[PDB]
Parts: C-alpha cells; structure tokens; sequence
C-alpha cells in the first residue's frame, strides 16, 4: 500500500517521493491510525511545497483526523504562516473546531503566532468562537497577559 | 568561692557576650590583657586568676560559624579570654533549630561539654552557668536546648541561669524566628532555673527615644543589654546581700520553676550627649522602674500581678530614700500582688556608680536602679510569640525545613501545647 | 558556608552566565586578567564566594562552562573575560541537542554529563566550606534544559546537604518561536520542582516586554534581554557576594524564601530598569525605588503581583541611603498593600542594603519575592505545552530517544498541581 509511504514521505518533506507515489496511485487523502492524511503532516512539519503538490492533486484541505484537526489548526499551532495562507486561499474553514473546541484563532494565538493571527483574522476568523472551555482566543489574550495579541485581536 | 561560668551561644550570645565581659573588665579594673592592678575576693567568681597576676573570664563563646567570634579572636580582648575557650563550627544552624540541636550542632556539643568541663575542674565550688543566646538563631535556640540538656546531665545540682534575645521585627533576619523560640523554650523550661529575656524591640526602642538613636545597630542594642546584664550578676560579682548567688536569684524570683521569666526594668537611660543633665533621685528612678517604656520586655505589668520584685541599686542611693520611695508606690500607685506572696520590694543596694563605657550611648549617672521583677504580664510576650507560632504552623509553613534536619513534626505540636500550658500556668497565678 | 560552585549549560546559561561573571567582577574589582583592580576592602570580604585565589592575586571564577555544541566554546573566549575562566571547566561535547530536552537527559547529555561531574567533583574538593550550587540555564533548549536538569539530578545525588539554586530562564513565542520549547520548559519544570532548592524564574516574555514597552525598544536583542538579566543575578546574590547579616548564604536565604518545598520558584525584580547604551541621571528616590520593587512593569516574570499574594519577600538595596528611610518606605508598601501579602507568615519581608552600587547607578533596589502570582507564568506554559501536547505534535523527536510518552503527562500533572498549589495558598487565609 502506497498510502503509509505517502504519509511518511509527507512528513519527512520528500517533495520527488510525493510526486512519484501519486503518479503511481497513491491514496492523496489516505489516513495514518489518528487520521491524519499527508496535507495533515505536510502541514505539520512546514513542507509547504508538499502542501501545494498535495492541493493540486485532490487533498482535502478541510479533512478531520480523530480529534477533529484540521490541516489549518495543525499549521497555524506549529506556526507555519506560509502554509496558513496557501491552505486558506485552498477553501480552509478559518473557523474549523476540533474536539477541544479549539479554532485556528486559538492555536496561533495560545502559541504566540501573531502574525497568523492577523491573517487568519482578516480571512474571517470568528472572535466569538469559544473552546470546550468557553474561552474565546480574545480570553485567552486577557487570561494571559499577551498585551500584543490583545492589541491585534481589537481592530 | 561560688564560682559561675559563662556560656554565649550563637551570634547574639557572642556579641552580647562580648559587651558585658567589656563592661565587666571596666566594672572590676582589669585591663584588655587580663591584668588588674589594683589586688586579685568577690569578682573571681567570674573571673580566674593564673600564675602571672592575669585574670581570665570564666566564659564560653560557642558559635557553629567561625565569623563573630573571629571579632573577639582580633578585637580589643583578644588576650582576655582562654583562646580553647572560644570554639567554633565551620557552617552555622542556618536559623533552623533542628540544624543547630540535632545535625549540626551535634558535631561540636561534645567539645563544648569537654572545654566546660575543663573550666569546671579549676572552680572550687561552681554555681552554674548563665547562658546567653537568642530565640530566633538556629544556634541560640537549637545548640543551646541541646547544651542546656547536656549541663542537666553533667552538672544536675548547678544552677542554670538564662539570658534569652527575644526577636523583635525590625532586627530579625528570619521569619522562623518565633518557630525557634517556641522550640527552645519548650526543650529548656525544664533545664533552666532563670531566664532573663531581652526583648530586641524594647531595647530597640529604648535606643530610639531615650538615646536619640535614629536607626539602632546591634552595636547600640548590646551596650544597652550589657549594662542591664550587668546591674542583674553585679550581686554574684560584688559583695551585697540580695541574689548573693545563683540560688537566690530563684529563691527571690522564681515562686513555681515552669515561670522563672522575671521582668527587667532599668533606669535612668540618659543620652550621652546630655553629660550635663541634672541628677535624678531615688523616687525618680524607682518610679521609673514600673514606667512600661523602661521595661526589656514588652508588656504592661498594670494588666498582671506581682510575686516578686527585687530592687538592685547603683550609686548615691541612701536606704532611707529607698524606703521613702517604696512607701509612696505602694501607697500611691494599684501595683497588685498576688494574695500568696508577701507585698514586698527586696533591696540590694550597690553604692559604686555605675560604669559607661567609651564609646557607648549612656552618660554617666550617679544613681540608677535595675528592678527585677516576675510579673504575669510578661506573658504577654509569650501570647504575641504563639500567636506568630500558630499563624504559620496552621499552614505547617517552614515546617519541611526543620523535619529534615532529623526532627519529628510532632515536636512542633509538643512545644506549641507546653507554651500554651505556660500561658495557663500564669492565668491560674494572677486572674 | 562561603564558596558556590557556578554552572552554565547551553547557549543561554554561558550567554547570560558570562554576562554574570562580567558584572559581578567590575564590581568586586576583577580585571579579565584575574587581577584585583578596586579601591574597597568589601570586594574581598566575601571574594571566595564565586572566585577562587590561583597565584599573585589571581581570582579565577569557580564556574563549570558547559554544551553540546562546541559553537560557545569559542563564543565565551570571544567576550571579554573569556580568559579568566579555568580551560579544565570547559566540558564540551561533539553535537547539540537541536532543542530536543531529551537529547540533553537521556542521549548526548547523559554522555558528557560524567565528564562534568568529575569537573564538579575537582572543584568541590577544592572547597573548604561550599554551600551549594548556582546554575544558569533555559527551559526552552535542549542542553540547558534537559541536560542541566541531569546535572542538576546527578550533583545532588552526590550532593545531598548543598543547596541547588537555578537561574532558569522561562521560554516566549516573542523571543523565539520554537514550537516545542513549551515541552521543554515542562519537562524541565518537572525537574526543578522535585531537584532544587531556589530557583530564579527569568521569564524572556517579560524580559522582551520590558524592553519593548518599558525601555522602547522596537527591536530587542538576546543582548538588551541579557542586560536585564545581569543586572538581576547581580542584584539577586548581592547579599551572596557582600557582607551582611540577612540572607548571607544560599541556605538562610532558602529558610527565609521557601514557605514549601515545591514552591521555590521566585519572581526576581530590579529598579531603575535601564537599557545599555542609554543610561540616565537616575537619582531615584528610596519611595521610587520602594514602589518600582513592587511594580509590575519591574518584574523579571510575565506576572501581575496584584493578581497573587506574597509568601516572602527579600528586599535588597544597593547604594548609599538612609537606613531610616528604607524601613519606613517598606513597613509603608506593606501597609499600603497589605492585602498582597500573606496574613499567616507575619513579618515575611527581609529588607537589606548593601553600601556598594552596581556599575552606572549610584541607587539600585533589588526585588525577590515568593508570590503566588508566578503560577500565572507556570499556566501560560503549561495552555502552550497543552496545546502541542494534545495534537501530539513532534512527539516523536522525545519518544526516538528512548523517552517515554506518560513522561510528558508526568510533567504536566505535576506543573497543574504546582499551579494547584500557589492558588491554594492565594486563597488561604489567617481565620
Ligand atoms: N541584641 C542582639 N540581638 C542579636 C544580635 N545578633 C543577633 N541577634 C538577634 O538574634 C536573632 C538571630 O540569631 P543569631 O544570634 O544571629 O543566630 P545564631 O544563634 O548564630 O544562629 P545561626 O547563625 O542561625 O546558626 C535575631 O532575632 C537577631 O535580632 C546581637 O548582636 N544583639
Ligand atoms: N534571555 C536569553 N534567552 C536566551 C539566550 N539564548 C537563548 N535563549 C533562549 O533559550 C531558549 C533556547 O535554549 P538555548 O539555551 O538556546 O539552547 P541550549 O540549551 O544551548 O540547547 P540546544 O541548542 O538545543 O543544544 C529560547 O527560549 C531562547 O530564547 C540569551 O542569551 N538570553
Ligand atoms: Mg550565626
């Protein structure tokens, strides 16, 4: 199965493996036990050229693993803002909820991206969303003491 | 010959130690080497005699770190004290009283023991020991509970006379200072007949309005303490009939052995930069004595009763203004005694001046009046100690500190249950 | 209780541990060349602390240098008191850690470690009364972090009555936006609770907002960040390096400061806060220096005081100024902010005052507090460990080593219960 070996050279940023397993008929959406597929580990280790390749050759941009990640939640938490944009111009849900009720927004702003927080914000990113916790990111700015995310999350 | 020893425990026992053997030199005429001029009778009951004419003090300086008694290894009186006489440890208690009484001050008591042992063999007929150290130092409170413990032993008829350094806030250099008092009083109130406490905050205030000293040092303090010190073992080193020796001082003032904290009460306190104030009396003086503000312990004796009250002059002080002077306190002032004791003021009058010394804060007086006195108002102090013990001990703040230097938490609990019978103890005596 | 054997590992703890031995010896008067250059008998007093005397008035620092990538082997001797340090405590290994915590714990760290301990080893035998251990490190990295926490494990295993102090340096996505700090910080947390005795919580968030709002600086460097830092670890081991009384040694200060054993984690504070290559006619006032102290924008952790309650607080001032003056300004912010400070620990505020200033200021005031409010910069740590952790992102770079995953959830129970444990003591009251 060509699919675990999509998934690894996913991961390990093989941009001439990736093309060679799909021209084979390799599974692009295959899922790993957690359901990650190879945009969700593309995404995670900041192999946006992967990423794209991915996209052009029938990635789900909105595919949930098991905790309901996204590729957008997992490159806005590593802080991958290239690959943030290149998945939001590609259809992301900018507002995608995982199962801890986390939203793009919360991850890049509990990590300090605040850059991807200013794209995901101006890409429609929903200040009202709550977590599982009723913290919303603009809570999390407050609870936190991150003036600076504070700041951008107020215009 | 009655001899008594001295034992200075810890920074506080050695400094002020060291003030009041200065006094003491100053007091008999001896000079910085040892030697006094004028013949070498009653001051050898602190001070011996060797071959040469030099007189040695019967003194201990025991401290778990070498730094302060270095100052009397280099000071003015390096060649007074034996230098055996002077022992000291390599790392301090740390302010811990387990450190001081079950770690590392079991590493030197046994030296201790053995240079008290050979100060013991030259004394003739030994007294007992006084005993000065603080609360709050891991080694004024644990070495010396463990000292005062290994004296029982070795020395059970003697005597064991106390001068304990109460913490006060303003002076204190750590904040388990009232866990170390609570623990050193419990483990000694058994092995002490009398303890003299000297509340830092007293004499810490006595310096500020009575010596116009804006910011008092230890240096100010001790020369304060030194001359109370003084005029209370003035009896045991002159000639006089009240407190002759260290028996009387527990006949006189310790009624049960559980409440053996007699009140300190000194006067006059003159600035030496009023050389030229004009002489106060007797009645002046004595009156004085129960002012609060003259006290070395914080307390109000109006709100407590007396069982006993000795009255120690120094200087111009002719007995029939004494009497004049107590005839009007008992009559004037409500100064209650309990209903078991005789309503009276013993009187030991010393008719030498008492002695400044340079450099101090005094000025020179012609008559002053130290009042010992065991009053249940000191109790008091005893309630503001526990109430800091209970404060920290509900929460077992500090506590990991002292449980690992060999010490069951139940020590605690023990200690804090003894001074809360010792609260009681003076409420079943005065009510 | 004198000599302290000073430990760097990774970048961070040579960068801002040679920022430290540079500050430290142009105030006690030490050339690069080892050389003694002042004009004050108090930079000797205590000179052994964290010098050692080699040959011809030759101090060199008692300090171990030690990584994983031999880069800051020659980023140390490039500095300018790169010289002075011994080339026998040059422990250095072949590869990094790569910010992995458990490259430096269980993989190439476990592999030098022994080589440094054998240089421990050599410098505590050289040691007449050592007190215990100084680290400087981050939590962020991989050497610093994981593998100073083995040191830190293995030295007291070898050392069980020493003091461990840390200068641990809390990681910030806006100094460095390595996603897995955060577990690093936690596994290092982790350690220190359970390994140390004292450890400084030099949080680069609030070090990067001091600079960028306080000090206006858009662009602060690990330099203008590390300005703040020496300015601190001078301050913090003032009372270390000078004589004084009050917290003198890492052990008295550890009794005064540590309430609990796991709540050892303390939020440093320096005033006036001033930027290099712009300093400015300070003369700021014992009330100013008073109300900076506690002030937020003062703090070397991301924390709001005024959100906590203070366990204990040790006040260093540094200058000349009136001792009145400093004991009335801190009974007043005691008063005034008597609601920020615990009821059950009375007296719980240490204030001392060293006469020797650091470099370009004539008044300095030095803050070290045990506050509850710390556990704002433990909660931020762990929502960012607990964000990665969840989606078990770069897992495996541990888990490759060996290192088991239900480590990382060990970590994280423990640093919620640390958490758990300041706001149970925010909470409590006298009653
Ligand atoms: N009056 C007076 N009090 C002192 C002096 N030195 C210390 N104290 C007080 O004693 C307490 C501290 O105990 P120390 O005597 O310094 O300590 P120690 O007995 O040497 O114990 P460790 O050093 O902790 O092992 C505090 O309450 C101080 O205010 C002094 O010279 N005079
Ligand atoms: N304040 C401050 N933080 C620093 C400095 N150098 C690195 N850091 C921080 O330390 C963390 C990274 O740890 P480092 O000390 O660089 O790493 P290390 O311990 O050498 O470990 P490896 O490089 O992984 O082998 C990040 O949070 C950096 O911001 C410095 O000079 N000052
Ligand atoms: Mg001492």
């Amino acid at each position: 199965d060509l699919g675990k070996k999509l998934l690894e050279a996913a991961r390990a940023g093989q941009d001439d493996e990736v093309r060679i397993l799909m021209a084979n008929g390799a599974d692009v959406n295959a899922t790993d036990a957690s359901g990650l597929t190879p945009l969700h580990l593309a995404a995670t280790y900041g192999h946006l050229e992967i990423v794209e390749v991915l996209l052009k050759h029938g990635a789900d941009v909105n595919a949930i693993d098991i905790m309901g990640s996204t590729p957008l939640h997992l490159a806005a938490l590593i802080g991958h803002l290239e690959i943030v944009e290149v998945l939001l111009k590609h259809g992301a849900d900018v507002n995608a909820v995982d199962t801890w009720g986390d939203t793009p927004l919360h991850l890049a702003a509990i990590m300090g991206h605040l850059e991807i927080v200013e794209v995901l914000l101006k890409h429609g990113a929903d200040v009202n969303a709550q977590d599982k916790f009723g913290k919303t990111a603009f809570d999390i700015s407050i609870d936190n003491g991150n003036e600076d995310l504070a700041e951008i999350l107020q215009k | 010959m009655r001899e008594c020893i001295s034992i200075h425990v810890g920074q506080a026992g050695v400094q002020i130690g060291n003030a009041c053997w200065e006094l003491y030199c100053l007091e008999h005429g001896i000079q910085p080497d040892g030697q006094m001029p004028s013949d070498k009778d009653s001051f050898n009951t602190f001070f011996s005699e060797t071959g040469a004419g030099k007189h040695v003090p019967r003194a201990v300086f025991v401290d778990l770190e070498p730094t302060v008694i270095d100052e009397v290894r280099t000071g003015t009186y390096r060649q007074l004290f034996h230098p055996e006489q002077l022992i000291t440890g390599k790392e301090d208690a740390a302010n811990n009283y387990a450190r001081g009484h079950y770690t590392i001050g079991k590493e030197i008591i046994d030296l201790v023991l053995d240079r008290i042992r050979k100060l013991a063999d030259q004394c003739t007929g030994l007294q007992g020991f006084l005993v000065f150290h603080s609360f709050g130092g891991g080694t004024g409170s644990g070495f010396t509970s463990l000292l005062m413990e290994r004296l029982s032993v070795d020395y059970g008829k003697k005597s064991k006379l106390e001068f304990s350094i109460y913490p006060a806030p303003q002076v204190s250099t750590a904040v388990v200072e009232p866990y170390n008092s609570i623990l050193t009083t419990h483990t000694t109130l058994e092995h002490s007949d009398c303890a003299f406490m000297v509340d830092n905050e007293a004499i810490y205030d006595i310096c500020r309005r009575n010596l116009d000293i804006e910011r008092p040092t230890y240096t100010n303090l001790n020369r304060l303490i030194s001359q109370i010190v003084s005029s209370i073992t003035a009896s045991l080193r002159f000639d006089g009939a009240l407190n002759v020796d260290l028996t009387e001082f527990q006949t006189n003032l310790v009624p049960y052995p559980r409440i053996h904290f007699p009140l300190a009460t000194y006067a006059p306190v003159i600035s030496a930069e009023k050389a030229y104030h004009e002489q106060l009396s007797v009645a002046e003086i004595t009156n004085a004595c129960f002012e609060p503000a003259n006290q070395m312990v914080k307390c109000d004796p109006r709100h407590g009763k007396y069982m006993a009250c000795c009255l120690l002059y120094r200087g111009d002080v002719v007995p029939k203004d004494v009497n004049a002077a107590i005839a009007t306190i008992k009559t004037k002032r409500s100064i209650q005694f309990v209903d078991w004791c005789p309503t009276g003021f013993k009187v030991g009058i010393n008719y030498q001046p008492p002695t400044v010394v340079p450099g101090g804060d005094l000025a020179k007086v012609q008559r002053a009046v130290c009042m010992l006195s065991n009053t249940t108002a000191i109790a008091e102090a005893w309630a503001r100690l526990d109430h800091k013990f209970d404060l920290m001990y509900a929460k077992r703040a500090f506590v990991h500190w002292y449980v690992g230097e060999g010490m069951e938490e139940g020590e605690f609990s023990e200690a804090r249950e003894d001074m809360a019978a010792l609260e009681k103890d003076y409420e079943e005596v005065g009510v | 209780m004198r000599e302290i054997v000073h430990i760097q590992a990774g970048q961070c703890g040579n960068q801002i541990g040679a920022k430290f031995w540079e500050v430290i010896s142009d105030e006690h008067g030490i050339d690069p060349t080892g050389s003694y250059h002042g004009d004050s008998d108090l930079q000797l007093e205590r000179i052994n602390v964290y010098y050692n005397e080699a040959t011809g008035n030759k101090y060199v620092p008692r300090a171990i240098l030690v990584d994983l990538e031999p880069g800051t082997m020659d980023s140390v001797r490039s500095g300018p008191f790169g010289q002075i340090f011994r080339p026998d405590n040059f422990v250095f290994g072949q590869s990094g850690a790569g910010n992995n915590w458990a490259k430096g714990h269980y993989t190439e760290g476990a592999e030098l470690v022994d080589s440094v301990l054998d240089v421990v080893r050599k410098e505590s035998e050289s040691c007449d009364c050592l007190q215990g251990f100084q680290l400087t490190h981050s939590l962020g990295g991989g050497t610093g972090s994981g593998m100073g926490t083995l040191l830190i494990s293995k030295i007291r295993e070898e050392y069980p009555d020493r003091i461990m102090n840390t200068f641990s340096v809390m990681p910030s996505p806006k100094v460095s936006d390595t996603v897995v700090e955060p577990y690093n910080a936690t596994l290092s947390v982790h350690q220190l609770v359970e390994n140390t005795d004292e450890t400084y919580c030099i949080d680069n968030e609030a070090l990067y907002d001091i600079c960028f709002r306080t000090l206006k600086l858009t662009t602060p460097t690990y330099g203008d960040l590390n300005h703040l830092v020496s300015a601190t670890m001078s301050g913090v081991t003032t009372c270390l390096r000078f004589p004084g009384q009050l917290n003198a040694d890492l052990r008295k200060l550890a009794v005064n400061m540590v309430p609990f054993p796991r709540l050892h984690f303390f939020m440093p504070g320096f005033a006036p806060l001033t930027s290099r290559g712009s300093q400015q006619y300070r003369a700021l006032t014992v009330p100013e220096l008073t109300q900076q102290m506690f002030d937020s924008k003062n703090m070397m952790a991301a924390c709001d005081p005024r959100h906590g309650r203070y366990l204990t607080v040790a006040a260093i001032f540094r200058g000349r100024m009136s001792m009145k003056e400093v004991d009335e300004q801190m009974l007043n912010v005691q008063n005034k902010n008597s609601s920020y400070f615990v009821e059950w620990i009375p007296n719980n505020v240490k204030t001392a005052v060293c006469d020797i200033p650091p470099r370009g200021l004539k008044m300095s005031a030095t803050f070290i507090g045990n506050s509850t409010a710390i556990q704002e910069l433990f909660k931020r740590i762990s929502e960012q460990f607990t964000a990665m952790f969840r989606r078990k992102a770069f897992l495996h770079w541990y888990t490759g080593e060996g290192m088991d995953e239900m480590e990382f959830t060990e970590a994280e129970s423990n640093m919620n219960d640390l958490v758990s444990e300041y706001q149970q003591y925010q909470d409590a009251t006298a009653d």
